[PDB]
């Protein structure tokens, strides 16, 4: 990177990126998000709610930030929630750090210090659970799991969308004997209502939908990148503007021209013929009068999910479809998901693995915001199936996680033992993250979770009612994680963050 | 042009060598740091290696040079020691300074270096004792030497793994390791592990039913050049440009495919019967269906997507040889592995090759996607196994934490050789620098580098006790019944490079711009 | 155009590039060495023995930073040695005498200086040189490992003492005077990648790489005979000229093998009259020299005439036209030996010659490629010893007494000669006793004392027979310690450094043009 000096990265850089890396998760996780405008090198307001969209969309020059936000983002891969939790415990115990390198202590030191007691709070949390519900083929216990997964990274509908992908989460399979890393695949259509959005499954092409339904049960699919304007790999399809008596031969032979095409194309077998390019007018004349479906001006990713679930190639050369250019579906049925008139695959038995959640709205603002909630809806539903375990949720727990760690840094004795009382409160950084977003009072939501002793059940969440902190049941709320959506990200708020203080400057001519 | 006399020069030399290796003493034993360099890349790193971070990317010195020439001596040549030997460098410069600064003359300040570097070299002999090929006498040197380079916890899962790699050799005198370093990883959700796995496993092969899943004489048609062209070892061109040459090669392909299989059939017919014994084409590109179906359906084993590195372990460790072409090898040539076995866990399928004739190869699967965890374990995966590998080709390895550094320094005492201060002053420097070793490690941890030190030079004082700092804590401890011992192999080639870099800077004067 | 420059204000540009230079190889000169370090302006690391070698490399003044290389270059040419010596030498003395003597007004007496303190200095020089025996490699051993040392290797130098030794007794001028002293053409220096010792023989003769290059040229017909043209070959290695035209693409390619097929028609001639040799001093390509080798032929070529007919008396051939063709040996046998030791399949022949013109190419093997250059340097600073004691069996035992030896028997005679002329004499005599308190430096002590006694001791007991050292910084006999400052040595190394003194001192201006 930059050549540095002075061994400044460990007490400045280290201490930087974690805060810096902050406010994501602090005064965004729980019940609540709270929106960052991102502008990313295209230029769009983007809510982020939560922390890995953010840290996605914070390009990382920290040499110890980009340790860190990478472990972050792997929550999102492996549970879908805390992955704001990540970093509001990462650093805080990593700041702590450094007030333990004003003790004198060595940077090796304090570091096996939370690595012992985070392996301790990975036998602290499963005790912490409180009981477990999983089913996935349904909606409701699904929704009220994965609704804090949205709630967090999301301030937008939560039992609303909650239900939305634990219709889809589960719906796409209609019975989750597992989940898949990601099955829905998401339609994106805005307008109308943001309740609007709904769920369908199978491909949805937002753009051209043309031909004409040739069989609406068979969807059996052509898939093209490739331009079915004439424009073909058995023989010249030049479209001629050379001369007003060139291009006449087009308006003669295109008819001929799409001729060798479309059959080409559906003679080896099709039925949707799925066009990433276009199809000229005589083209389109003969594919219309043929009644070959063309699906047309398609997006890669209208190519690719399709692609993606029935298996398939968009190829720029026009050929005769092979069963790998050849996908087949439960049906092509034109119609709306989320009151826009396109063309709607079905994929759940046949291939599966794709179902749409329309994200609507008046902005991709509000796409985005009920895009997070589906998407963390998603993976934490994987999570579900992994394990029916639900803990009670953020900062409910933390007390149990602080507590023991308290008496275990008690018995921690030989150095590391302020080290491991610096790793007892960072679990209490979670109602203080869910306290300032509230603008409530960390410690003393700590000192109500003390000494009462509620134990996994006093929290101070992100409401309305945040205006006077109150320490409300997590268990209860909705909120609700796991063990291993915790073990996952204690596991991952450390690891980078653990290891991102051991390292020393940079050196550099 | 310019002219920088002498100590206006030597300045600069003195200051750019001490100047990097100072901070670069953050590393010794598990206890010494973690040092990040990141180069102008970006790549975040960890390396306790003593080496690794110079030759990269560094503060731009004269000494640079030289620094990122000794310190290949000991990584290069033994494998490890580089945590333990750049510091050295100009560990013995830092006394000797003082001892300049008497107007004591570069020259009878170099002449001085090399003089009680033989006492010590002497004294490494002198000091080591055999010590077995066993195991965990490997595991003890390992979890010293193995922590001569990195921290202990990654080179305490290398105190097991490697161990077993540089003894899973057929039989190796190389210092280093070659085959046996195999580097897979599968990209794994918790934080991190080496898998050790014996033989050569392909990063890639293609297992379908109609092949022989478990190949008992499998024999190896290595394979690159794919069904797609015919009789070469090197693929030619392709044809997108035209709509008729688009044509061309996708009909014709029929005459690849098959004269291929071809061969593939024929040459099963010929070495492995059909169902009597297993074939194995690896295939090191794509495999066509028609014969990824046709080369399963005979029998052949077709590997898809091998690597040029899973080819050379292949071949010596198979004790055949390997090919270009999907066309016939030799019965001979052809790659013989008495286990030819596809596992796919996860992301990657993996081709074990096994029942080597004499395998050279072993392989290390390491796991996580970040490169927090990679880095750190990557880079100690080669100074793991060859700085163990240094304990079984050597029965001879010299005991650690700096027990062998105060066990001379003391019989070092100054004016053992008496005659004068000039060859004195080397090894009186030199009995100086030897301490670093227990005062690094004190450095890192408590007490002083001096208050344990001259609690375990009065501990070595004692009578029959070999007493070092402790590689963690900072404090007293017997390195010889602790069960750390440096590689000699490391330990000759510390003190070699160590005392002849700072003795060619002591020969230079003037320098000129 | 117009411009004008004076007189001791040039002298002193003449002293200061050089007063430079005379500090650094100073101190790397003798038994007290160091080195000259160069910095880049990208950092690289230089240093080595030779300042000139740092000044080709670095920015080089107008100034004798010019002539300190040249006039070195020029002590280069002759002896090979004391270039080190006369860079400072030279500057010195001028930074000594000059401004002495010009504040009493004269370059005048100064210009007679110089010679004055020559006289004596080459005067007593031969006076207490002492002899040493030419017929012994031992009594010539203690001159030219003194020699070889005044460099500082006796690494290769008893192996030089054993090859080169004799050899340049074996080095004959045509002329058939002096022989004894020998210019590098009928003595060279010319080496083999590689080797070991053994694979160095004592080659006292011309070596030619190309005699056997391969095997199917000559092997061991022990007096060969090299053919020049003339008849198995002719004078035309040629071009039919072909008219060329833009229709005719044929026609570009008849005349590129027209060089050839004359060079193969030539050889097709020696694939038909086929001798043991042909040197095809015009040259042989690789097309029609692959042709010699199915005749039973060694193809010697592209060296030259002087060479060949040397090697021809050297290695036993002779030019004759055709190998059929016979008419007399001018040499039956002219080796003294032959031999073929290869490094790899490429050939390399060795014919030691004794006493013939040839090459006396001193075979010279490093243990390996690297140190093959130190072997060449030092069977060169052998035969500068070897022409120096089969000339002169005087030498002086010295060179940190034999510098002393001239310095204080110089101004000695200033007791004798007086006048004005002394005081440029002592001026210029004053600066010559400081080399040995220049390395008596770095002997540590007091540099000063030490020649004060031993300045003593030089009318005292001895001066450079019994006297200084830089090995010893004190007094020994040179003579029985074994240091040797070779007679041809200093009438040359001060020599060019007074040349260049008077010079730059009569050099009083220098002109844009």
């Amino acid at each position: 990177a930059k050549h540095f000096s002075g061994l400044e990265e460990a007490v400045y850089r280290n201490i930087q990126a974690c805060k810096e890396l902050a406010q994501t998760t602090r005064t965004a996780y729980g019940p609540n998000g709270m929106n960052k405008m991102v502008i990313n090198h295209l230029e769009k307001l983007f809510v982020t709610n939560d922390a890995a969209t953010i840290l996605r969309e914070l390009e990382v020059q920290h040499p110890a930030a980009k340790m860190i936000v990478m472990a972050s983002h792997m929550q999102e891969q492996e549970v879908g929630d805390g992955t704001n939790f990540v970093l509001v415990f990462a650093g805080a115990l990593l700041e702590l750090a450094e007030e333990l390198l004003r003790i004198g202590l060595s940077v090796s030191e304090v570091i096996e210090g939370y690595e012992i007691a985070c392996r301790k709070a990975h036998e602290i949390l499963p005790n912490l659970v409180c009981c477990s519900a999983k089913n996935l083929r349904d909606i409701d216990e699904v929704s009220s799991l994965l609704r804090t997964s949205i709630m967090s990274k999301q301030y937008g509908n939560e039992v609303f969308l909650a239900k939305l992908i634990a219709q889809a989460c589960v719906s796409i399979f209609p019975d989750s004997g597992h989940f898949n890393v990601d099955n829905i695949r998401v339609c994106k259509i805005l307008g109308s209502g943001i309740s609007s959005s709904s769920v369908l499954h199978g491909m949805v092409f937002k753009k051209e939908t043309e031909g004409d339904v040739t069989s609406v049960k068979d969807a059996k699919i052509a898939v093209y990148s490739c331009p079915f304007d004439g424009m073909i790999t058995e023989t010249k399809g030049t479209v001629l503007i050379k001369t007003a008596e060139e291009l006449m031969n087009f308006s003669k032979g295109e008819e001929n021209l799409m001729d060798a095409q479309v059959k080409a194309i559906a003679d080896t077998g099709a039925n949707v013929v799925v066009t990433g390019g276009k199809v000229a007018d005589m083209a389109l004349h003969y594919a219309n009068k043929y009644n070959i479906m063309l699906v047309r001006l398609n997006s890669k990713w209208d190519l690719r999910r399709l692609c993606k679930t029935v298996g398939a190639t968009a190829l720029p050369r026009l050929t005769p479809p092979v069963l790998e250019e050849m996908g087949h579906c439960d049906s092509v049925y034109l119609s709306e998901v989320g009151d826009t008139q396109v063309v709607v695959f079905k994929h759940e038995k046949e291939d599966g693995a794709i179902s749409t959640i329309v994200l609507r709205g008046s902005t991709d603002n509000l796409m985005d915001d009920i895009e997070r909630a589906v998407d963390d809806g998603v993976n934490t539903f994987k999570v579900l199936t992994r394990d029916k375990r639900l803990v009670p949720g953020g900062g409910a727990t933390e007390i149990e996680l602080a507590k023991q760690i308290t008496s275990y840094g008690e018995t921690c004795p030989g150095l590391e033992q302020y080290a491991i009382k610096k790793f007892a409160e960072a679990f209490e950084a979670i109602p203080r993250a869910l306290a300032e977003n509230s603008g409530v009072k960390a410690n003393e939501v700590i000192s109500k979770l003390y000494a009462v002793h509620q134990e996994g059940n006093k929290n101070v969440g992100l409401d309305i009612e945040a205006e006077v902190p109150a320490v409300k049941d997590m268990l209860e709320a909705g909120i609700l994680d796991t063990y291993l959506g915790k073990y996952w990200a204690i596991k991952l708020a450390t690891n980078a963050a653990v290891t991102v203080l051991r390292v020393d400057q940079i050196i550099m001519a | 042009a310019e002219v920088a006399r002498a100590q206006a020069a030597l300045a600069v030399n003195i200051s750019a060598a001490r100047g990097l290796q100072d901070v670069l003493r953050t590393n010794l034993g598990p206890k010494g740091t973690m040092k990040m360099l990141v180069s102008g890349a970006g790549d975040i790193k960890l390396t306790k290696d003593g080496n690794v971070l110079l030759h990269e990317m560094q503060i731009q010195h004269p000494t640079a040079s030289l620094i990122a020439k000794v310190a290949t001596a000991q990584d290069d040549i033994t494998g490890d020691g580089t945590t333990s030997n750049v510091l050295i460098i100009g560990e013995l410069l830092k006394q000797a300074d003082l001892y300049i600064s008497e107007g004591l003359h570069p020259r009878i300040i170099t002449e001085g270096f090399e003089a009680a570097k033989e006492k010590a070299l002497q004294f490494l002999e002198e000091v080591k004792v055999s010590r077995e090929m066993d195991r965990e006498t490997l595991i003890d040197v390992a979890r010293t030497s193995l922590r001569t380079k990195v921290h202990a916890e990654l080179a305490d899962v290398l105190t097991e793994a490697v161990v077993d790699s540089i003894l899973a050799i057929k039989k190796q005198d190389e210092p280093i390791d070659l085959f046996m370093i195999e580097i897979m990883e599968m990209k794994h959700k918790s934080e991190t592990d080496t898998s050790l796995i014996r033989g050569l496993v392909l990063d890639h092969g293609a297992r379908h039913p109609d092949m022989k899943k478990r190949v008992e004489d499998a024999y190896i048609l290595t394979c690159n050049v794919s069904l797609e062209y015919e009789k070469t070892e090197v693929n030619s061109g392709f044809f997108y440009k035209s709509a008729e040459e688009r044509e061309k090669l996708v009909k014709a392909e029929r005459k690849f495919i098959e004269d291929r299989v071809k061969k593939i059939i024929e040459l099963k017919r010929k070495v492995c019967g059909d169902s009597d014994k297993g074939f194995v084409v690896i295939n090191q590109k794509g495999i066509d269906p028609f014969s990824l179906d046709a080369l399963s359906k005979e029998g052949i084993v077709a590997l898809r997507r091998a690597k040029r590195r899973n080819m050379e372990r292949l071949t010596l460790a198979c004790g055949g040889v390997a090919l270009n072409s999907f066309d016939d090898l030799s019965p001979d040539c052809l790659g013989h592995a008495g286990l030819v076995y596809e596992y796919t866990l996860g992301e990657e399928k993996f081709t074990f090759i096994e029942k080597c004739n004499n395998p050279r190869s072993v392989t290390l699967l390491i796991k996580g996607p970040n490169k927090h965890t990679l880095t750190q374990i990557k880079d100690a995966v080669r100074d793991g196994l060859r700085a163990v590998k240094n304990a079984i080709d050597d029965g001879c390895v010299v005991p650690g934490a700096g027990a062998v550094e105060v066990a001379m320094a003391e019989a070092l005492i100054k004016h053992k050789p008496s005659v004068k201060g000039r060859a004195q002053l080397g090894v009186q420097a030199f009995a100086d620098a030897l301490l670093i070793i227990p005062k690094v490690l004190a450095q890192n941890s408590g007490f002083d580098l001096q208050e344990t030190l001259v609690k375990i030079q009065a501990e070595h004082s004692e009578s029959g006790q070999l007493v070092g700092v402790d590689l963690n804590t900072g404090e007293p401890m017997v390195a010889a019944e602790v069960g750390v011992w440096d590689n000699y192999c490391v330990k000759k080639q510390l003190l070699h490079s160590c005392t002849v870099i700072a003795t060619n800077i002591l020969l230079v004067d003037e320098i000129m711009r | 155009n117009t411009k004008r420059e004076s007189g001791r204000k040039v002298q002193s540009g003449n002293i200061n590039a050089a007063k430079t230079i005379a500090d650094i190889i100073r101190t790397c000169l003798g038994p007290k060495s160091m080195m000259k370090m160069l910095l880049d302006p990208m950092g690289g690391i230089v240093m080595t023995n030779d300042g000139n070698a740092i000044l080709r490399e670095i920015q080089v003044q107008h100034p004798a930073a010019k002539s300190m290389i040249e006039i070195s270059r020029t002590q280069d040419e002759e002896v090979g040695d004391g270039t080190t010596s006369v860079i400072i030498l030279a500057g010195e003395m001028l930074s000594v005498a000059e401004h002495f003597l010009e504040q009493q007004m004269h370059p005048t007496v100064v210009i007679s200086a110089y010679r004055k303190a020559l006289d004596d200095m080459i005067s007593t020089l031969k006076k207490i040189s002492i002899p040493v025996d030419i017929s012994d490699s031992d009594m010539m051993l203690n001159i030219i490992n003194s020699s070889i040392t005044t460099k500082a290797i006796s690494r290769w130098s008893s192996l030089a003492c054993n090859i080169a030794l004799d050899a340049v007794k074996m080095v004959q001028f045509e002329e058939n005077g002096r022989k004894e002293i020998d210019i590098k053409k009928y003595a060279r220096v010319e080496k083999i990648p590689g080797g070991i010792i053994e694979d160095s023989c004592v080659l006292r003769g011309v070596m030619i790489n190309k005699d056997v290059t391969h095997p199917r040229m000559r092997r061991y017909i022990k007096n060969p005979r090299i053919v020049l043209l003339d008849s198995s070959l002719e004078y035309k290695k040629g071009e039919s000229q072909t008219d060329i035209e833009i229709t005719r693409e044929e026609d570009f390619t008849r005349i590129l093998q027209m060089e050839e097929e004359y060079i193969q028609q030539l050889c097709e001639d020696i694939i038909q009259l086929k001798p043991d040799v042909v040197i095809t001093e015009k040259g042989i390509s690789d097309l029609a020299q692959h042709y010699l080798m199915r005749a039973n032929i060694t193809a010697i070529r592209r060296v030259r005439k002087t060479d060949n007919n040397r090697i021809a008396r050297a290695c036993g051939a002779r030019i004759v036209s055709r190998p059929e063709e016979l008419r007399e040996d001018d040499v039956g046998t002219g080796a003294g030996l032959l031999e073929i030791k290869k490094i790899g399949d490429e050939y390399f022949t060795f014919i030691t010659d004794c006493k013939d013109p040839k090459a006396c190419t001193i075979l010279l093997r490093g243990a390996s490629k690297e140190i093959l250059s130190e072997v060449e340097r030092n069977l060169q600073d052998a035969m500068q010893v070897c022409r120096n004691v089969l000339l002169d069996p005087q030498l002086v035992p010295g060179g940190g007494a034999s510098e002393m030896a001239v310095a204080h028997a110089l101004t000695e005679k200033s007791k004798a000669m007086t006048g004005v002329e002394q005081w440029p004499y002592r001026a210029v005599a004053q600066a010559l006793e400081v080399i040995p308190r220049t390395l008596i430096q770095n002997c540590g002590a007091s540099t000063i004392r030490l020649l004060t006694s031993l300045r003593a001791k030089h009318t005292q007991e001895n001066c450079e027979t019994w006297g200084v050292n830089g090995e010893t910084g004190t007094l020994v006999d040179m003579k029985e310690l074994g240091i040797w400052e070779p007679l041809a040595v200093k009438l040359q190394t001060y020599k060019t450094a007074v040349e260049t003194a008077v010079l730059l001192l009569r050099i009083d201006d220098i002109v844009s043009g």
